[PDB]
């Protein structure tokens, strides 16, 4: 929201999928991912930009189903 | 040698000791006319003089948000709640 | 220490041995996809065959546990075969003790209980193989379940396991969120395109082995080369 | 491979058993006082969270036999199994001899099982010490205290809880044998419990007490309910007020 | 600090009845409604100028004043004779009760005497602040600009220097001196 | 046995559709035995729905406040604290709708004092938002900003209140 | 002579005041606690007078032993 | 060694780690009302791929004994299977007592094979039990090492502390009717991150008529008007 709706982000981008990662991703990484909407091929940001932002600089940690 | 002279130990303060520490720490501060500091200290289970200091400063901070010179018994009991937040967390109670 | 060496609870309040055993499934270099459909349930895994001196006839990772339940294994092949043998024994023993055939959910529950006994105690170790078993169940339609080296047995509609399981699960989540039921053409094509998008080799109809259980046709059909080739031709059309 | 510690010390000490016995002092608080025509136990209710319902009707005091009752002060996991084994031993004796089991024999059996647990195998010592009050044909009212070391002792006024030293000092100061009766024993027990529990004016809910009395050829083990306990508290409070004011 | 505020109201009502003769019908009504209450006989030497010399409540009202003042005087005599409480003791608040009786009931002269007495007696921070506040309030009551200036001078000079977060409780009436005077500009 | 309350809901729906006021008021004053015979939450929400439907269309400004105050007093007599708190929040909203100056403010303050000791969240967010709204109506910008910031701090709890999130934004 | 300025002697940042970079409530971290931090700003937010009279001793140091989170 | 073990001087370190593990993240609140008991829990499945009618968090051990749990679901399965076998054995031995609440205390006590024989690694699940075949309800909690606690209202999730605080502040109380399930859902709401729905929230109720796991229809009905 700081960058007004990620500089006019599209509707079909919601963070519900790329936030419920349980992969740390400190607020600094969150700000970096927000600024990784710098893909200026278009004037709007899509869910692909967020997916690439989460894909870069990340460590694979998963498997909560055993604990639950 | 260097320790065989004495081995004096510190008993944790009793309810009346916690009284006396409440009186020592609250003589400097201002509060309401009426307060049952004896029951206030007894309400705290065990604890120590550091916890009495924590209760006194918690009462001061609680009275700060209301901005009055007379710390009320309700604010004191809110300060007694500083003895809480430790408890035993989960009811282990295994003994 | 030995918190991370034996099956004991960590001081932080975790179980590291099973956490490692799950990554053991990713080890081995394989992926599998399971898609439940409107009426059928189809599963497909790649068939990584290094050199042709092997017998592609017997390199498979999918098996018939009983006449209506088919499993696909992911992870170390020795533990995979051990758990397949255990599942077949459980299915036969259930059919002997109780007249009706063992429901797939009950079979997955028993396998998960065995795995939970394995993660219990300290003499043995958990088996590094995650099993996805499917089968048609009356009054339930197709049914898909996953038992893991921990003992948590669940999984439905679209579920994947292997190295690149997360990407496949994401694509299948997109597909299932797209509200349209898959017939006995769309379910297979969806699974095939999911695994192909995960690992783009365009899937020459020899490197995957698909198992199918429909409702009008029961039994675990291990679809032949001709059937997978026909489905691939229809999809890439 | 990991191996347990059921071994000695370079000096020759069983420091695992010693640590367990000291840990028994930590957590829990029970005391038994023996008097003529009645023996009683007093227990400190540790957790008094308002969200409980108190339906087990007893947590520390356990009825173990027709003619006896115990009170644990160790880890509840071992306490439950130890109470079950104690009841089983008592009832096995009752089956074998068709006669209530003498208290000393029961305590010796239990301490034998605890000595076995600390003696052989890679098994933890039973981290629990419990009192016993009971009546028999040979010795009448008896009180026994057994520690996790398995070395029981035949007491007449003792405490086993956290401030067990303070409680036993208070008992020694204000204990009088022979003259002691059931009512004066109740007064002494409530007084020592008030001493060992820092909060004065103890609520009847935080204290659980059970008295064993000898009716006409029959042993009655009555746990004193809330109203009777708080009436005892009121009588004690009257005594305290009179004694303090008369100076 | 609530006392002397309803006194301020009656002082303003006396102003409205006295200075503007246009308000000579409703002003009489409000003056009477707030003077038959509040025990206005000692604070009626000022009220006699506008209305009659004394309203028709003389017997009952004077009996109430004398009885109340005598009871407080008896209480003060007991504290100052039977008990030797000195300095930091309850005699300080006993004389505050004396001053409150002499102010809210009696005339300003006895209240001022009791105030100046305990001001010279005890110089504690809280006691000194309270009495300075009372002196300011009674001064702005009876329109003694000399007393208002005196208490304002001492408060702003030394009294408010010792003790904080109470100047915020006092400037609203400490600047009333400028408010009542011409200096309403800066 | 619950078909009667279904009929009450059905009657209230038709009264709202037609626009009736006196009949709906009489029904609300009549259903009180049935309210004190069922689940507290279900009866409370039925009362809230009926009251909101009554206050929707027919603008009897001299009767709406009095009727709802009577309902609050009735709820207090029935010791339904969460019901009476909900109607207090509703009258804070109605007060803001009718441009009430400060009686809305102290009612909101009373609600906040009663509710912060509890741990309700939806009511707190609505109360704080209404307090921000009336500060803005009275042009109390800094206190509105402080109340709105507290509204955000409280509103973090509810994850998908699709109406409420739009109200905050 | 004595040089008045002290900050730029070794740089090490300077007066970051009088400049809104990230105001306050605009932070995404909400609180974490932020109540001990508002407690820490009580001394800058005047209240040194209220530190006395009431008798409290306001904190002087605040150490935050957290990761870049 | 091969039992509940690892007890140093004055501590049960392995048990304490098991309790750190049962902190979990499934709140699984329980409320003992006058008419009966409500055990409500949160089923927050990862993604929509998983199913909610496939696996359950609430299990009816017998006719009117219901069970909810905490972290380590695989352990909870074995524990509930053992509990079912134990209750069935008791009912077979003492034939036809319709044993639920005169058995709820007994089944809670026989939850000693639960932990007092830990099995090298102790169980990592704490479970709440409800029964109402005595004319009165019963809510008990068994933890990875302790025993019956006989709660009136509690939670065993990631935010169980503030959940229990909510329960006491909202006055679990004693006159509350059977429909304190609204308060249980509210307590879950505090420890819930999302728009909870019928499949997202699983709740079972045990009243004097028996025990029943509420279907998504009634769960959604209760979740409506909240
Ligand atoms: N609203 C926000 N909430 C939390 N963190 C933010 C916000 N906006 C920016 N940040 C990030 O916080 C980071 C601060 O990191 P840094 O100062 O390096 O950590 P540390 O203080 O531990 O060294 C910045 O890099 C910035 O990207």
């Amino acid at each position: 929201s700081k960058m007004n709706l990620s500089e006019e982000v599209d509707l079909e981008d919601y963070v519900a999928r790329p936030d419920k990662i349980s992969g740390a991703d400190i607020n600094s990484i969150c700000q970096e991912s927000g600024m990784l909407a710098v893909r200026e091929n278009r004037y709007i940001v899509l869910a692909k930009d967020f997916e690439k932002a989460y894909k870069t600089v990340i460590k694979k940690d998963e498997q909560e189903h055993e604990f639950y | 040698p260097g320790r065989i002279d004495r081995k004096i130990e510190f008993p944790p303060p009793n309810e009346e000791a916690r009284l006396d520490i409440l009186k020592i720490h609250s003589r400097k501060m201002n509060l309401t006319r009426g307060i049952n500091l004896r029951k206030i200290a007894e309400l705290m289970p065990g604890a120590s003089g550091a916890e009495v200091k924590g209760v006194c400063t918690e009462a001061g901070m609680y009275a700060l948000r209301e901005r009055r010179v007379h710390v009320t018994q309700e604010d004191f009991e809110m300060a007694v709640a500083k003895v809480m937040q430790k408890d035993s967390e989960k009811n282990m109670s295994i003994k | 220490g030995f918190d991370r060496h034996i099956t004991i609870f960590s001081p932080e309040g975790r179980l590291y041995q099973v956490e490692y055993a799950f990554k053991a499934i990713n080890q081995g270099g394989l992926t599998s996809v399971a898609v439940r459909g409107k009426d059928c349930a189809v599963i497909v895994t790649q068939k990584k065959v290094p050199d042709k001196l092997l017998d592609s006839s017997t390199v498979t990772h999918l098996f018939k546990i009983t006449e209506n339940i088919g499993c696909v294994m992911t992870g170390m092949t020795a533990d995979s075969r051990s758990q397949v043998q255990r599942a077949r024994y459980e299915a036969a023993n259930w059919k002997y003790k109780y007249g009706y055939e063992i429901p797939v959910d009950m079979l997955c529950k028993r396998i998960a209980d065995i795995s939970q006994v394995y993660t219990q105690n300290a003499e043995m170790r958990p088996l590094g193989c995650c099993m996805i078993l499917i089968g048609i169940d009356e009054e339930q339609g197709p049914q898909v379940y996953k038992c893991d080296p921990a003992g948590y047995y669940c999984g439905f509609k679209a579920t994947a396991a292997g190295v690149k399981q997360t990407e496949s699960t994401s694509f299948l989540e997109k597909k299932v969120k797209k509200k349209f039921d898959w017939t006995f053409e769309q379910t297979v094509e969806t699974a095939i395109t999911c695994l192909s998008t995960v690992l783009s080799i365009d899937f020459k109809p020899s490197e995957i082995e698909v198992g199918v259980v429909t409702v009008e046709n029961p039994k675990f059909r291990i679809l032949t080369e001709a059937e997978i080739d026909a489905h691939l031709v229809a999809l890439a059309e | 491979y990991d191996s347990r510690t059921t071994i000695f010390s370079p000096e020759g000490r069983l420091y695992q058993v010693e640590y367990a016995m000291e840990a028994i002092g930590h957590a829990g608080t029970c005391l038994g006082i023996l008097a003529n025509d009645g023996v009683l136990l007093a227990a400190e209710r540790r957790n008094i969270h308002k969200l409980l319902d108190e339906v087990f009707f007893s947590e520390k005091i356990y009825k173990l036999n027709e003619d006896m009752a115990c009170s644990v002060a160790g880890i509840t996991s071992d306490a439950n199994v130890l109470t079950n084994e104690l009841r089983l031993i008592a009832q096995r004796y009752l089956l074998q001899y068709q006669e209530p089991i003498p208290c000393e024999q029961l305590v010796t059996a239990l301490c034998d099982i605890k000595q076995a647990y600390t003696q052989f195998g890679g098994k933890r010592p039973f981290g629990v010490s419990l009192l016993y009050i009971g009546w028999d044909k040979h010795y009448g009212f008896q009180l026994y205290q057994s520690d996790p070391s398995g070395n029981y002792g035949g007491w007449k006024a003792t405490c086993i809880g956290n401030n067990s030293a303070a409680a036993v000092s208070m008992l020694k100061q204000d204990y009088k044998e022979g003259e002691m009766t059931l009512k004066s024993a109740l007064a002494l027990a409530i007084k020592v419990l008030n001493k060992t529990m820092d909060v004065s004016k103890l609520s009847a809910e935080k204290v659980e007490i059970a008295t064993l009395t000898r009716e006409n050829g029959k042993t009655v083990i009555r746990v004193l309910k809330q109203k009777e306990v708080e009436q005892l508290i009121k009588k004690h409070e009257e005594e305290e007020a009179k004694a303090e004011r008369e100076k | 600090g609530l006392p002397k505020n309803p006194d301020l109201r009656i002082a303003q009502l006396r102003f409205l009845l006295s200075l503007p003769e246009h308000r000579g019908d409703a002003a009489v009504r409000d003056e009477l409604m707030a003077a038959v209450r509040d025990n206005n006989m000692a604070p009626y030497y000022e009220a006699l100028c506008k209305s009659l010399d004394w309203q028709i409540d003389v017997d009952l009202l004077n009996k109430m004043k004398k009885a109340n003042e005598d009871e407080l005087k008896r209480l003060d005599e007991e504290l100052e004779d039977a008990e030797k409480n000195l300095g930091e003791s309850e005699i300080r608040d006993a004389m505050m009760a004396k001053a409150e009786y002499l102010c809210r009931i009696g005339d300003k002269e006895g209240a001022l005497t009791a105030f100046r007495k305990t001001y010279d007696k005890t110089v504690a921070l809280g006691h000194r602040l309270d009495i300075v506040f009372y002196l300011l309030r009674i001064g702005l009551f009876y329109m003694d600009n000399d007393l208002i200036t005196r208490n304002t001078e001492k408060a702003k000079s030394l009294i408010e220097e010792g003790g904080d977060w109470d100047r915020r409780n006092r400037l609203k009436v400490y600047q009333g001196l400028y408010c009542v005077a011409i200096r309403d500009f800066k | 046995v619950q078909v009667k309350e279904q009929s009450i809901l059905e009657l209230g729906s038709l009264l709202a559709k037609t626009g009736q006021a006196a009949e709906l008021g009489g029904l609300l004053k009549y259903v009180r035995p049935f309210l004190n015979s069922i689940s507290k939450a279900k009866a409370a929400r039925l009362v809230r729905s009926l009251l909101d439907l009554f206050l929707d269309m027919e603008a009897a400004t001299g009767q709406e406040v009095e009727l709802c105050l009577e309902c609050i007093e009735w709820a207090k007599s029935e010791k339904r604290t969460f019901l009476r708190q909900a109607l207090e929040a509703r009258l804070v909203s109605l007060y803001f709708d009718t441009k009430r100056y400060q009686e809305a403010l102290h009612l909101g303050s009373q609600l906040l004092r009663e509710l912060k000791k509890m741990d309700d969240k939806a009511l707190l967010v609505e109360v704080q938002l209404l307090e921000s709204k009336t500060y803005h109506a009275l042009s109390n910008l800094p206190k509105a900003r402080a109340a709105l910031t507290s509204a955000r701090t409280t509103a973090n709890a509810i994850y998908c209140p699709p109406k409420l999130q739009a109200t905050l934004d | 002579d004595v040089l008045p300025p002290e900050a730029d002697s070794s740089i090490m940042m300077l007066t970051s005041d009088q400049k809104p970079d990230v105001m306050y409530a605009d932070i995404g971290g909400m609180d974490i606690q932020k109540q001990e931090v508002r407690e820490a700003v009580e001394l800058p937010l005047t209240h040194f007078e209220l530190y006395k009279q009431i008798g409290i001793d306001p904190p002087r140091g605040v150490l935050m032993y957290g990761p870049p989170g | 060694f091969s039992l509940t073990t690892f007890s140093p001087s004055g501590k049960l370190v392995q048990i304490e780690y098991a309790l750190a593990a049962v902190a979990g993240g499934a709140p699984s609140v329980g409320i003992k009302a006058a008419n009966g008991v409500v055990l409500a829990t949160e089923k927050k499945q990862k993604s929509i791929l998983y199913d909610e009618r496939s696996v359950h968090k609430v299990e009816p051990i017998t006719k009117h004994i219901g069970l909810v749990y905490s972290g380590m679901g695989p352990d909870y399965r074995v524990l509930v299977h053992r509990a079912r076998k134990l209750a069935q054995q008791y009912y077979l031995v003492y034939q036809e007592p319709i044993p639920t609440a005169q058995l709820v205390q007994r089944v809670a006590s026989v939850m000693q094979e639960y932990t007092q024989s830990g099995g090298v690694r102790p169980f990592g699940v704490s479970l709440l039990i409800c029964g109402w075949n005595e004319g009165r309800p019963y809510l008990f909690q068994s933890d990875p090492s302790g025993a019956y606690f006989a709660w009136k209202a509690t939670a065993m999730g990631k935010n169980y502390v503030n959940g229990k605080t909510f329960l006491e502040k909202r006055y679990n109380e004693d006159l509350e009717l059977e429909d304190a399930i609204h308060t249980a859902i509210l307590t879950l709401k505090e420890s819930f991150e999302g728009q909870m729905t019928e499949d997202n929230i699983e709740v079972g109720i045990c009243n004097e008529a028996g025990f029943r796991r509420l279907t998504p229809t009634e769960v959604k009905d209760y979740l409506a008007a909240i």
